[PDB]
RNA sequence: UGAAGCCAGAGGAAACUCUGGUGGAGGCUCGCAGCGGUUCUGACGUGCAAAUCGAUCGUCAAAUCUGAGCAUGGGGGCGAA
RNA sequence: UAAGGGAAGUCGGCAAAAUAGAUCCGUAACUUCGGGAAAAGGAUUGGCUCUAAGGGUUGGUAACAACCAACUUAGAACUGGUACGGACAGGGGGAAUCUGACUGUCUAAUUAAAACAUAGCAUU
RNA sequence: UUAACGAGAUUCCCACUGUCCCUAUCUACUAUCUAGCGAAACCACAGCCAAGGGAACGGGCUUGGCAAAAUCAGCGGGGAAA
RNA sequence: UGUGCGAAAGGGUCCUGUAAGCAGUAGAGUAGCCUUGUUGUUACGAUCUGCUGAGGGUAAGCCCUCCUUCGCCUAGAUUUC
């Protein structure tokens, strides 16, 4: 047996999986589902749906030019067999398979890294529109602090940072409502 | 604590609908004491009973789709649903046009561009569909114009 | 509109392909066995007139060059612009390939 | 908010609540002792 | 949809013919209300109803629909019967 | 709603499905010449950005400029698409025969019809 | 051998389809279970069969088969039911 | 009192098909300001591209989780040679 593909989509078609549609030119498209195949029924373009492999190719989402990806072929010339180069043969596909993964993330980051620029230049920009929103102390805790620093000779300051400290790490979120008291 | 009656006196105080009538909740016995139609005025007074606002029916999409249609959006043949006599009448087209091309000749009657031989005869030609607008009639007078001074520098 | 919405997606009322009409267009042997496969007697106008580009046939000259102004001709040359999606594409957007010596 | 079904009632028909008034300054971090809005509510 | 009448142009000795408009006729026509009551292995069948409900259907400017007042009384009246 | 088939079902295509708005091409026999007829059979319809035509007033071949106003119609590029009258609303069509001229009317509560009436005709 | 018109009667064609092959699935309201409320039709007495019971009829008789409380949802053979 | 039960959550596995928002010498064309055109420029503008197989859903009869949190527990009532 063997793996296929999917005409459509381009993921692993295994055995009893999926449909295969015979045309009378001579042709043969073997979908590995009914959404691919009733997509090709209904005549949509693979390459303009982005769930699909050959939409990733066209917009050079796929790692398409690599040493690694010469090796797999539709081989039409047979080679008679060898145990030990079906074992080499072997060895190498798990080599190969290694090599890509790590080439593959590579590409990714290749294709993701000015992120963390624009998540930061949007950051200032949201900052210094919204100042306002940064945690606050309240005024009785203001008072209570500027009081205590009075009686103790501490620094103001420093007390409100630490209740800026206090009032961080203690998330308290809000309830709607409140409760009627009966007569 | 029943309070229809009240409802029914402050809606025909406030001269609104029932549905638009708001009585506090807080303060039912003292509402549910009010019999009277100036027991009512003075708890609207109060603030005890206001009339609610009504409900949004704005005209901003209609207005946008207005402005669209006047630039020229969605008048296709998928959104034409009626004939075209039923959308834009001939007999309506007609009688603007019969009314232009009079007022016109009638204004150049009165100036003295043409004379009265003339205009009868560009009347009974508009009249039997010779000129379709105002730059037609407007061309036809300038051509006989033409013909005429021609005539006359021949004589 | 489309006539008999419903049963679009049968077999039996199955359309011609991109990939064939883009085969059509560029051998007209190909051409030539599609229009072998029907009947010429029973087609619209005596089949004379064929868009290649719509795979469809058309009852008069002035009949076809009316359909030539309309958006479906123009989508289906869109269509043949971009090209038709074929198995040496789908081969391409797994990166395989075949080895013939 | 609830605009499909009917209109909010506007601000000033609504008494505040002083309670409500003086902790929403205080998340705002005013002084509201140092401005007396004990005088200032109605009874 | 487009009857008479009317306007213009082209012919024709004329009478007429053709073309394009205008006009708005019809116990004409599609169809909303109304009026009617065709069809359905319809609903209901000690029902909501001693004749009802749904979909569908006929007609829809008139031999159309309708209120009140009044007339015709059993060997009778009325009857597009 | 239903793959494939498409009336093989049934007394009988009953019921359902299919058609449907608008623009454009086009439309047979027959005929009382009025009709048939929306006959039949076809092309198309979204969005967006534009272009063109269709008016009024004022100003001295003005046959020109400015300002004001609103709705129709045609043309073109671009653009999404499995759908573009995207819901709603909304003809299936055709070839024939019998039959009553037609519009209309009746058996309230089993029969709406080749029955009745009708105009036309004839007689006393 | 009469045009138009017709909820008149009949045969056929294309389109169309769950009419059928051959059935499957989904939603709502029931049916179902509960609280409350609450009829009628019908009713000699009753209700498992088989063979015989001259009058071509047995539910009751004769001879056999048998035969186990009290029940619920359904069903449409028989009794009842127009 | 457990390899417990429950509620969340995390991971997986599936379904859909690329979120909001921002940006772009992408974008048919149109109008202003001036260098009067040299992406002239600015503005609007379906759509396209990137951030983004992203966003959303996932047991209601999917799976895993002493070792991710919080809670519950040795009852109550009735009957029995
Ligand atoms: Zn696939």
């Amino acid at each position: 047996m063997r793996i296929e593909n999917c005409f459509f989509c381009g993921r692993p078609a295994w055995p009893s999986k999926g449909i295969t549609f015979m045309r009378n030119d001579g042709k043969a498209f073997r979908f590995c589902r009914s959404k691919c195949h009733k997509n090709f029924k209904m005549k949509r373009n693979p390459r303009k749906l982005k769930w699909t492999k050959a939409y990733r190719k066209n917009a050079g989402k796929e790692m398409v030019v690599d040493s690694t990806l010469q090796f797999a072929a539709r081989r039409n010339v047979p080679v008679r067999y060898n145990r030990e180069l079906w074992q080499k043969t072997l060895k190498a596909m798990e080599r190969i398979s290694e090599i890509r993964a790590r080439r593959e993330r590579v590409f990714y980051k290749k294709r993701m890294a000015g992120k963390r620029a624009r998540e930061v230049a949007a950051a200032r920009k949201l900052v210094a529109e919204n100042e306002h929103l940064l945690p606050r102390l309240r005024g009785s805790e203001k008072r209570r602090l500027a009081e205590l620093a009075a009686e103790r000779g501490v620094d103001v300051e420093e007390l409100e940072r630490e209740e800026l400290a206090k009032l961080a790490s203690k998330k308290k979120s809000k309830a709607f409502g409140g409760e009627v008291r009966r007569v | 604590v029943n309070l229809r009656t009240q409802k029914r006196l402050a809606a025909s105080v406030l001269g609104c609908g029932e549905g638009k009538v708001w009585l506090d909740p807080n303060e039912v016995s003292e509402i549910s004491n009010a019999n009277s139609r100036q027991s009512i005025r003075k708890l609207v007074a109060d603030g005890l009973i206001i009339k609610k606002p009504v409900t949004m029916h704005s005209r901003s999409r209609a207005r946008e789709l207005n402005l669209a249609r006047r630039i020229g959006r969605h008048r296709g043949f998928g959104k034409r649903k009626g004939t075209a006599d039923a959308r834009m009448p001939q007999q309506v087209l007609w009688m603007r046009r019969q009314r232009v091309l009079r007022r016109l000749l009638v204004k150049y009657r009165a100036s003295g561009k043409i004379d009265k031989h003339l205009y009868h005869e560009l009347y009974h030609l508009a009249k039997g569909n010779t000129f379709k607008h105002k730059r037609a009639l407007v061309e036809h007078i300038h051509r006989a114009k033409a013909e005429k001074a021609r005539e006359r520098q021949i004589k | 509109g489309v006539f008999a919405k419903r049963t679009m997606t049968k077999t039996r009322r199955r359309l011609r392909d991109l990939d064939q009409i883009e085969r059509d267009l560029r051998s007209p042997r190909h051409l030539q066995q599609y229009k072998e496969t029907k009947a010429a007697e029973d087609l619209p106008g005596l089949g004379l007139y064929y868009c290649i580009e719509c795979a469809k046939w058309f009852e008069s000259e002035t009949s076809l060059v009316g359909h030539r102004k309309g958006k479906p001709h123009k989508r289906r040359l869109k269509q043949l612009k971009e090209g038709a999606y074929t198995h040496e594409e789908a081969m391409a957007a797994i990166g395989y390939r075949i080895d013939n010596g | 908010k609830s605009l499909k079904n009917r209109a909010i009632i506007p601000r000033k028909a609504v008494k505040k609540p002083l309670s409500q008034l003086e902790d929403h300054l205080d998340q705002l971090g005013v002084d509201t002792e140092a401005i007396g809005l004990r005088a200032r509510a109605q009874t």
